[PDB]
C-alpha cells in the first residue's frame, strides 16, 4: 500500500536524517582561539597552496614543438576531402549524387553525363570547403570509397577563392595523399 | 476576528532547503490551518465538485494523523510529503486555491468549445 | 526580477476609444525625444528632420481598422520606442532606417530586364 | 503553445497545450512562473504570438529592427535580407538577399508510399468502453 | 572503493633512483603522480523481418475527450463492465460510489502524480563511506539506497 | 526663481505658432487650437511639443485630451515653470 | 515625468511680513536682488527642486570581454558598485538552428546538436538520439548503451573542466585553468579515436552509436582514470580550502530552493539550493540504471556550494567510468535494423538487400512515425531537452531545444541583484554559460 | 479573411503584389509554392557554375491538409493565388 490515502508518496518521503543539525556557536569550535589565529595570521593554507604549485615547477611540461612534432592522429580522422582513384587509373567515382544528397551543409556539387567511352563518370565535382563542416558523411556514403577525408589539416590559404575545390584539385589530392589514405583505410577496415 | 498564521519564518535554524527556516510551533499551526481549510470548503465550493471531495480525502486523512503523533519526525514519515516546513506550504497554498477555484466556477460545463480541426494533427484524427 | 526602462505590460485592449488615446500620447513621446535621437545616434539629420520623418511614419499607417490588429500594431510600435529610447539599436541601423528610398515606362523595363 | 511542467515533489511532468492564432492573445504564465519570462519572449520573437500579461515582451533572439517572425512555415529559411560593408557609406548596411548558390531542394524525391501504419494498441483495458 | 593508491600503481612517469626518495621527502603527498603518461605502455601500438521489427508496431495515438470520458463511469470498463455527452452534468447527477472506485483511487483519495521512476529512493550518507568532504563543508551526499 | 510672466509666455507663443500652418495669423488668449487653427491630432501635437521645447514644461497625459484653447497653455506654463538646478560651481562662487 | 522630476513640520501660516522701514509689499518690486529677503527656504521638502533625470552608469559587459563565453551584451545598470538591474542581451549568436533542422533529415540534423554546447558534445546529441529513438519505438542494444554511458561521463568531465576552471580563471586563478586543459587535451584524444574529429563527434546517432570502439581504447581510458584521480586533488588544493577562493564565492548569488523551482533552474543550480533531484535518477536511460553513483546536494545555495557539487561531480563521474570499463558487455553497438542504421561495408557489396538499404538510407532517410515527444536528460549544465514533432516524414517538423543555460541566464536579475560588479563575474561563472547553447 | 494581417507578418511588400502562389496537389494533401521570377530566378555564376538566385521563395513549400484550409491561409495573409485542380 502507498501513501495515496494522504496524497503523498514514498518519493515525497525525505530520507532519515534529511534535516540539518543545529549550527555551531563560538563556544563549540574544536580549534582553540590561538590555534585558529595562527592559521589565520600566518597564512597556513596560502603557503601550502604555494608549495603545491612549486611541485609542478619540477615536473616535465606537456608542451610539444610544432611544426617539428605533431600531435597524435587516428585512422578515423576527418580532414581534407579528397577524391580517390583505382590502381588501374580509372576514377572510383561513378556519380551517384549520393554525395550531393547526404551532405548536411550542401557543400557537394556534382554534375555528370555519359563519358566518351560510355562508362558513367562526372565532369563537375566541387566542394565548398568554406561551407563544409567536415562531418564525414562524404566517406561513409561512398559505395566505392571514391571520396575520403585525408588526415591533413595544414592547407590554410591566403585567398578564400583557393578554398573552392573543383574536380582537378580533388583529384590532385587523391593522388598526392594516396599512400596516406592507404594507412587510414587499412587501419579502419575491421570496424566498418 | 483578526488572526495571523505563520506560513514561513524569516529567521532561525535552516532546514536543508535554502530559504526555508525552521517553523517555531508548527504542529498546532498545521492543525489550525488544516482545520481552516475544511471551513473554506463548506462556504464556497459546491457538493458535486470532485475537487471539493478530493481536498477532504487528504486534508482529513493527514490532519488526523498529525494529531495522534506527537513527534515531529513521525508526522513527516507517515504523511510522506517532505519536511514539516514544507507541509505548511502545501496546506497554505491549497487553502488559497479553494478561494480561487470557487471564483472560477470550474465545476461547470466546458466554457469554450474547440473547433473541429483544432485538435487534429497532420490530417489523421488523434 | 525587475523590468527594464520604459516597459509596459502586454495587454489585449478591449476598447476602441482607449486605444485612440494610447496612440496619441505615444506620438508625443517620440517627439519629446527628438533631440535625444540626434545626439544619441549622431544622426546627420537635424532635430526637425527626425520629427518630419517620425510624422511621415505616424501619418503613414493611421487608417487601420481592425482592433485585434490595432493592439498588435501598438504592441510592436511600443517595442520600437523601447528599443530606440534605451539606445539598443546600433548607430548603423538608425542611419539606414532614414536612408531608405517614380517608376519607368514599359520600354525601359523591357530593355534592361524588368523583374 | 506548449507548457512543460516539472514536479520535483511527485516526480512527474505534464504538458499543457493551448492553441493560439496570429491575433488571439494568450494569458501570460508569469504570475505563476517567473521562469517563463524568457521562454515566452523567445516564442513571441520566433512566432509573433501575442502573450497577454507579460511584464516585458520584446525581441530576444532576432536582430534589432528585424522584420518578420522566423519559425513560421511561410517564412523562407534564407530570410529576406543580408548585410555587408559598404565603404562609401562607411558602415555595415542591410541589403536584399542574394545567394551565389541557392538552397537546393531535395524533398521532391521523397516517399510516395506509406511508411507506418496504425501500430499495436497498448491502451490499458480500464480506459476502454 | 577509491582509497589512496601508491604512485607505482598508476600508469604515469615515476622517479628512478635516489630522486624517488628525494621526492618522497619534499612532496606533500607522496602518492601523487606527475601526470605524464607512460610512453612505454600508453598508446604504444597505434590503431594501425517481422520477428525483429518494432517501429511498425509503435503505440497508437488516442485522445480522450469529455464524450468518451463520461462513458467509463456509466457503462464501466472493458475489463470490469458496470455525440456530445457533457461530463459536467454527469458529475452533477451520478452515484458517488462510482467516483470512489473509478474517478478516484483508494476510497476517494487523490491520485498522487505518477512517478517517472518509483525506485528513486534516497538515503543520507556519511564521510567514512563516500570519502568526500567532512561535515563542516556545506554540502551533503545522497545515494540510491 | 520663475521669471516667466503671463505676457512673456503669450508674446513668445505666437512666434512658435507663426512657425506652423495656421488658418489665421491672429492668435491670442481667446483663440482656440482645433477650431481656429484647424489642427487635427498629429498637427496639434507638434505645436504642443514645440511649446514644450521653448517653455521647457512637460505636458502630462491627463491634460492631453483636455486641451481646447491657447490661453490655457499660456497660463499652464506659469503654474509649471522652474529653473533647472545649477551645479555647485554656478550657484556659489 | 520622463525627462526630469520634482513632510513632518507643521505648515506654518505667516502673513503680514514687515520690516522696520515699511511693509513687505512696499519693497516687493525691489527685494529680488536682496538675497536675505527671499521667502522660500531651501530645506523644505516641498521646496521646488527640478532636476533632470541623468541616467545611471550603465557599463556594457559587452561581447568583447574575456569573461563572456561568447558574445553577451549584458546591459548592467549600477549605482556606485552595486547591481540595480541587469538585462542580458542574448541573440548575438542566434544562428537559427531550430529553423534549419526543419529542412534536413533526422540523420543530417544530428551534427547541429554538437554545435550547441562547444564542450558537452556527446551529451547534446544523446538527447536528440533519445528523442528519435523514443519516436522510432526502437531500443539500442546493451553494448550501445554502455558506450553512451561511458562517453556520457567523459563528456561531463570535459564540460565541467571548461565550467569550473574558467569560473576559477575568471575569478583570477590562472593556474588551475592550465592544469585542467591538459586533461581536456588528454580526454579529447578519446573523442578523436572513436569518431575522428577532436571536438564535434557526430558519434551518437539515433539507433546506437556510429562505429564500434577501437581495440585497446578501454586500456587507454582506464590508464587515464588512474592518473586523473590526482588531478582533482591539486585542483582542490588551490581552490577548495583557500580563503581567497572562499571569500569570492561564499554568500555570492543566493538562490532559494523554492525560488529556484519558480525560475525552472536545473542541474547544479538546483541541488546547490538543497533540492535532491537528478534526471539520471528520475528518468534512467542509456545504462545509467546499471551503474551506481552518489549525487551531491548543497545547503546554502551560493557559488561555493555549487563549486563543491561540481567538484563532487568529477569524482562521481570518474567512479562511473571505472564501472563502465569493468561492466562493459559484448555484442553490437547499433540497432541491427538496416532501415535505421547503415549495413556493414563487408555486407553492403555482397548482399543485394544490404546495398538497397544503404542506397535508401542516404538519399531519402528513414521516416519517423507521427507523434510528439519531450525527452530530458542530465546535461552537464542541467536539464537539456528537445521537443520534437514527427509528421510521418523523413524530416522533423518542429524541433524546440531546451537549453539549461538559457533559463539560468534569465534568472540573472533575481540572483545578481544587490551584489557588486566583481560578483557579476562569479555569478556568470557558476551559471556555466555557453552562448552557443543559449542562442540555439 | 477581412483582416489586413500583412501588417503583422512582417513580410516584404513584394509578396502581397508581385508574387503568385500556386495551390496544387502532388496525392492526399495540398501544397502552396510561389511561381518563379521573370528574370534572376536562376543565373549561372561565372566563377564555379553555381546555380545562383535572387528569389527568396524558391525553396519554400507549405504542406497543407485540406483545400479550404489552404485557401483560408492565402486569404488570411493577403496573397494572390490560383488553384490547380488535379486530373481524375
Ligand atoms: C615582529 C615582532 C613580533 C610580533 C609578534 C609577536 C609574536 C608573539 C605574540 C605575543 C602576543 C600574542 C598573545 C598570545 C598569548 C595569549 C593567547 C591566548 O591565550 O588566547 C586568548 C585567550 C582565549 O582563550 P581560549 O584559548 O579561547 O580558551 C577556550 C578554548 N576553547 O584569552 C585568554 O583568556 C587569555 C588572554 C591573555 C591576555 C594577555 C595576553
Ligand atoms: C601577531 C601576528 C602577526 C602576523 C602578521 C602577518 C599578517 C598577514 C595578514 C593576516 C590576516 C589575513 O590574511 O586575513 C585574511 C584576510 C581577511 O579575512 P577576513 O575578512 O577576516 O575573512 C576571514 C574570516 N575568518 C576569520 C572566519 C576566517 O583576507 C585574505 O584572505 C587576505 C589574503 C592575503 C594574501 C596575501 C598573499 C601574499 C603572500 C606573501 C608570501 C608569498
Ligand atoms: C529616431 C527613430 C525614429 C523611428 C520612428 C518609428 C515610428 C514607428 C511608427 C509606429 C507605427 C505603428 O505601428 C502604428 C501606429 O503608430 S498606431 C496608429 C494606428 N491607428 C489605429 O489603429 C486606429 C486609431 N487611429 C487614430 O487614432 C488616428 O488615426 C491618429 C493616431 C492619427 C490620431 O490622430 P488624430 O485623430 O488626427
Ligand atoms: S565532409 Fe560532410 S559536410 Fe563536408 S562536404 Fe563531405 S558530406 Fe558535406
Ligand atoms: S558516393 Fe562515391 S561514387 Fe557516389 S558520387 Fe560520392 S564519391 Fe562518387
Amino acid at each position: 500500500p502507498t501513501l495515496a490515502l494522504t496524497s503523498g508518496s514514498i518519493q515525497g518521503t525525505h530520507p532519515e536524517g534529511f534535516r540539518l543539525p543545529r549550527p555551531k556557536t563560538w563556544e563549540e569550535s574544536s580549534e582553540s582561539a590561538l590555534s585558529k589565529a595562527t592559521k589565520w595570521y600566518l597564512l597556513s593554507e596560502i603557503f601550502r597552496g604555494l608549495y603545491i604549485t612549486l611541485e609542478m615547477y619540477f615536473r616535465a611540461p606537456y608542451t610539444i614543438y610544432y611544426p617539428f612534432e605533431k600531435g597524435p592522429v587516428s585512422p578515423r580522422f576527418r580532414g581534407e576531402h579528397a577524391l580517390r582513384r583505382y590502381p588501374s587509373g580509372e576514377e572510383r567515382c561513378i556519380a551517384c549524387k549520393l554525395c550531393e544528397a547526404v551532405c548536411p551543409a550542401q557543400a557537394i556539387t556534382i554534375e555528370a553525363e555519359e563519358r566518351i567511352d560510355g562508362s558513367r563518370r562526372t565532369y563537375k565535382y566541387d566542394i565548398d570547403m568554406t561551407k563544409c563542416i567536415y562531418c564525414g558523411y562524404c566517406q561513409e556514403s561512398c559505395p566505392v570509397d571514391a571520396i575520403v577525408e585525408t588526415p591533413n589539416v595544414e592547407y590554410a590559404t591566403e585567398t578564400r577563392e583557393e578554398l573552392l575545390y573543383n574536380k582537378e584539385k580533388l583529384l590532385a589530392n587523391g593522388d598526392k595523399w594516396e599512400q596516406e589514405i592507404q594507412y587510414a583505410l587499412d587501419a579502419d577496415a575491421p570496424y566498418r | 476576528q483578526a488572526q495571523e498564521i505563520l506560513i514561513k519564518a524569516n529567521k532561525g535554524n535552516p532546514t536543508g532547503l535554502t530559504g526555508l527556516f525552521q517553523h517555531p510551533s508548527p504542529r498546532p499551526t498545521l492543525i489550525t490551518l488544516y482545520k481552516a481549510t475544511l471551513k473554506n470548503l463548506e462556504e464556497k465550493i459546491p457538493k458535486e465538485s470532485v475537487y471539493r471531495t478530493a481536498v477532504e480525502a487528504f486534508t482529513k486523512e493527514r490532519l488526523s494523523i498529525v494529531e495522534n503523533n506527537e513527534i515531529i519526525e513521525d508526522i513527516e514519515k507517515k504523511i510522506g510529503s517532505g519536511l514539516v516546513e514544507e507541509l505548511i506550504v502545501q496546506a497554505n497554498e491549497e487553502y488559497d486555491l479553494i478561494d480561487k477555484m470557487a471564483e472560477w466556477k470550474a465545476w461547470e460545463e466546458l466554457e469554450e468549445k474547440p473547433l473541429d480541426d483544432q485538435w487534429t494533427y497532420f490530417g489523421k484524427k488523434l | 526580477t525587475n523590468p527594464t526602462a520604459f516597459a509596459q505590460t502586454t495587454r489585449y485592449v478591449k476598447d476602441s476609444t482607449e486605444m485612440r488615446t494610447l496612440v496619441l500620447n505615444l506620438y508625443r513621446r517620440y517627439l519629446r525625444h527628438s533631440r535625444g535621437f540626434v545626439n544619441n545616434y549622431n544622426l546627420d539629420i537635424p532635430a526637425s528632420q527626425v520629427r518630419t520623418k517620425i510624422r511621415q511614419e505616424f501619418e503613414r499607417q493611421r487608417f487601420v481598422k481592425d482592433l485585434p490588429l490595432k493592439n498588435v500594431l501598438y504592441m510592436k510600435a511600443q517595442m520600437e520606442f523601447q528599443e530606440l529610447v534605451n539606445f539598443w539599436k546600433q548607430q548603423c541601423h538608425v542611419m539606414q532606417y532614414f536612408e531608405s528610398i517614380k517608376g519607368d515606362s514599359f520600354v525601359q523595363k523591357f530593355l534592361k530586364g524588368a523583374q | 503553445v506548449v507548457y512543460n511542467l516539472l514536479s520535483v515533489r511527485h516526480n512527474s511532468r505534464i504538458r499543457i497545450k493551448t492553441y493560439a492564432s496570429e491575433v488571439s492573445p494568450v494569458p501570460s504564465v508569469v504570475p505563476l512562473f517567473q521562469g517563463a519570462n524568457w521562454f515566452e519572449r523567445e516564442t513571441y520573437d520566433l512566432f509573433g504570438i501575442f502573450f497577454e500579461g507579460h511584464p516585458d515582451l520584446r525581441r530576444i533572439m532576432t536582430d534589432y529592427g528585424f522584420q518578420g517572425h522566423p519559425l513560421r512555415k511561410d517564412f523562407p529559411t534564407t530570410g529576406y535580407t543580408e548585410v555587408r560593408y559598404d565603404a562609401e557609406k562607411r558602415r555595415v548596411v542591410y541589403e536584399p538577399l542574394e545567394l551565389t548558390q541557392a538552397w537546393r531542394n531535395f524533398t521532391v524525391g521523397s516517399s510516395v508510399w506509406e511508411q507506418v501504419g496504425d501500430g499495436k494498441d497498448f491502451t490499458p483495458e480500464s480506459f476502454k468502453l | 572503493s577509491g582509497g589512496p593508491v601508491p604512485v607505482f600503481k598508476k600508469y604515469t612517469t615515476g622517479s628512478k633512483g635516489i630522486w624517488e626518495k628525494i621526492r618522497q621527502l619534499l612532496t606533500l603527498v607522496p602518492n601523487r603522480s606527475t601526470g605524464n603518461p607512460l610512453v612505454k605502455n600508453y598508446r604504444v601500438p597505434p590503431p594501425g523481418y517481422y520477428d525483429r521489427d518494432h517501429r511498425r508496431n509503435y503505440p497508437r495515438l488516442v485522445a480522450f475527450d469529455q464524450t468518451k470520458v463520461s462513458g467509463l463511469l456509466t457503462l464501466g470498463s472493458a475489463q470490469n463492465p458496470r455525440q456530445s455527452v457533457s461530463l459536467s452534468s454527469t458529475l452533477a447527477t451520478i452515484d458517488p460510489k462510482v467516483v470512489k472506485s473509478e474517478l478516484l483511487a483508494e476510497g476517494g483519495s487523490p491520485v498522487v502524480a505518477p512517478s517517472l521512476n518509483k525506485k528513486m529512493k534516497f538515503r543520507l550518507t556519511e564521510e567514512s563511506e563516500h570519502g568526500m568532504y567532512p561535515e563542516d563543508y556545506p554540502i551533503r551526499i545522497f545515494a540510491q539506497n | 526663481a520663475s521669471t516667466l510672466t503671463k505676457e512673456d509666455v503669450l508674446t513668445r507663443s505666437v512666434s512658435v505658432l507663426r512657425g506652423f500652418e495656421v488658418k489665421t495669423k491672429d492668435i491670442d488668449l481667446q483663440t482656440t487650437f482645433v477650431q481656429d487653427l484647424g489642427m487635427d491630432s498629429l498637427d496639434l501635437n507638434d505645436a504642443l511639443v514645440a511649446l514644450e521645447e521653448e517653455f521647457d514644461v512637460v505636458f502630462d497625459d491627463k491634460t492631453a485630451n483636455e486641451i481646447k484653447t491657447v490661453g490655457e497653455v499660456v497660463d499652464f506654463v506659469l503654474a509649471n515653470y522652474l529653473p533647472t538646478e545649477q551645479s555647485i560651481n554656478h550657484t556659489i562662487r | 515625468n520622463d525627462f526630469y522630476d520634482v513632510n513632518d513640520f507643521f505648515p506654518v501660516q505667516v502673513d503680514g511680513i514687515e520690516s522696520s522701514l515699511g511693509k513687505y509689499e512696499e519693497f516687493a518690486k525691489d527685494a529680488h536682488e536682496w538675497e536675505s529677503w527671499n521667502l522660500q527656504n531651501e530645506d523644505h521638502p516641498e521646496y521646488p527642486v527640478k532636476r533632470t533625470k541623468i541616467r545611471h552608469f550603465t557599463l556594457n559587459f559587452g561581447p568583447q570581454h574575456p569573461a563572456a563565453h561568447g558574445v553577451l551584451r549584458l546591459i548592467l545598470e549600477l549605482h556606485g558598485e552595486e547591481i540595480l538591474r541587469s538585462d542580458p542581451h542574448v541573440g548575438l549568436l542566434h544562428r537559427g538552428t531550430e529553423k534549419l533542422i526543419e529542412s534536413k533529415t533526422y540523420m543530417q540534423a544530428l551534427p547541429y546538436f554538437d554545435r550547441l554546447d562547444y564542450v558537452s558534445m556527446m551529451t547534446n546529441e544523446q538527447v536528440f538520439s533519445l528523442a528519435v529513438e523514443k519516436l522510432l519505438n526502437l531500443e539500442v542494444p546493451e553494448r550501445g548503451q554502455y558506450i553512451r554511458t561511458l562517453f556520457g561521463e567523459i563528456t561531463r568531465v570535459l564540460n565541467h573542466l571548461m565550467s569550473v576552471l574558467s569560473h576559477a580563471m575568471d575569478v583570477g586563478a590562472l593556474t588551475p585553468f592550465l592544469w585542467g586543459f591538459e586533461e581536456r587535451e588528454k580526454l579529447m584524444e578519446f573523442y578523436e579515436r572513436v569518431s575522428g574529429a577532436r571536438l564535434h563527434s557526430a558519434y551518437v546517432r539515433p539507433g546506437g552509436v556510429s562505429q564500434d570502439l577501437p581495440a585497446g581504447l578501454l586500456d587507454d581510458i582506464y590508464m587515464w582514470a588512474t592518473q586523473f584521480g590526482d588531478r582533482l586533488d591539486e585542483t582542490e588544493e588551490l581552490l577548495t580550502d583557500s580563503r581567497i577562493w572562499k571569500q569570492r564565492t561564499i554568500g555570492i548569488g543566493e538562490v532559494t530552493a523554492e525560488d529556484a523551482l519558480n525560475y525552472g533552474l536545473s542541474g547544479v543550480m538546483l541541488r546547490g539550493s538543497g533540492v535532491p533531484f537528478d534526471i539520471r535518477k528520475s528518468q534512467p536511460y542509456d545504462a545509467y540504471d546499471k551503474v551506481d553513483f552518489d549525487i551531491a546536494v548543497g545547503t546554502k545555495g551560493d557559488c561555493y556550494d555549487r563549486y563543491l557539487i561540481r567538484m563532487t561531480e568529477f569524482r562521481q563521474s570518474l567512479r562511473i567510468i571505472e564501472q563502465c570499463c569493468n561492466q562493459m558487455p559484448p555484442g553490437p553497438v547499433k540497432v541491427e535494423d538496416f532501415k535505421v542504421a547503415p549495413p556493414p561495408r563487408a555486407l553492403m557489396k555482397e548482399d543485394m538487400e544490404a546495398l538497397i538499404h544503404h542506397f535508401l538510407l542516404y538519399t531519402k532517410g528513414y521516416a519517423v512515425p507521427a507523434g510528439e515527444t519531450y525527452t530530458a536528460i542530465e546535461a552537464p549544465k542541467g536539464e537539456m531537452a528537445v521537443y520534437v514533432v514527427s509528421d510521418g516524414s523523413e524530416r522533423p517538423y518542429r524541433c524546440k531545444i531546451r537549453a539549461p543555460g538559457f533559463a539560468h541566464l534569465g534568472a540573472f536579475d533575481h540572483i545578481a541583484r544587490g551584489h557588486f560588479l566583481p560578483d557579476a563575474v562569479a555569478i556568470i561563472g557558476t551559471m556555466d554559460l555557453v552562448f552557443g547553447e543559449v542562442d540555439r | 479573411t477581412d483582416l489586413a494581417k500583412e501588417l503583422v507578418s512582417g513580410a516584404p511588400k513584394e509578396l502581397i503584389t508581385e508574387r503568385v502562389a500556386r495551390i496544387y496537389q502532388e496525392t492526399e494533401t495540398w501544397k502552396i509554392d510561389w511561381d518563379i521570377l521573370n528574370k534572376g530566378n536562376r543565373w549561372e555564376n561565372d566563377l564555379m557554375g553555381y546555380q545562383s538566385s535572387s528569389d527568396y521563395m524558391q525553396g519554400t513549400i507549405l504542406k497543407f491538409d485540406t483545400r479550404e484550409g489552404a485557401i483560408r491561409f492565402a486569404k488570411g495573409q493577403g496573397w494572390d493565388y490560383y488553384i490547380q485542380e488535379p486530373k481524375v
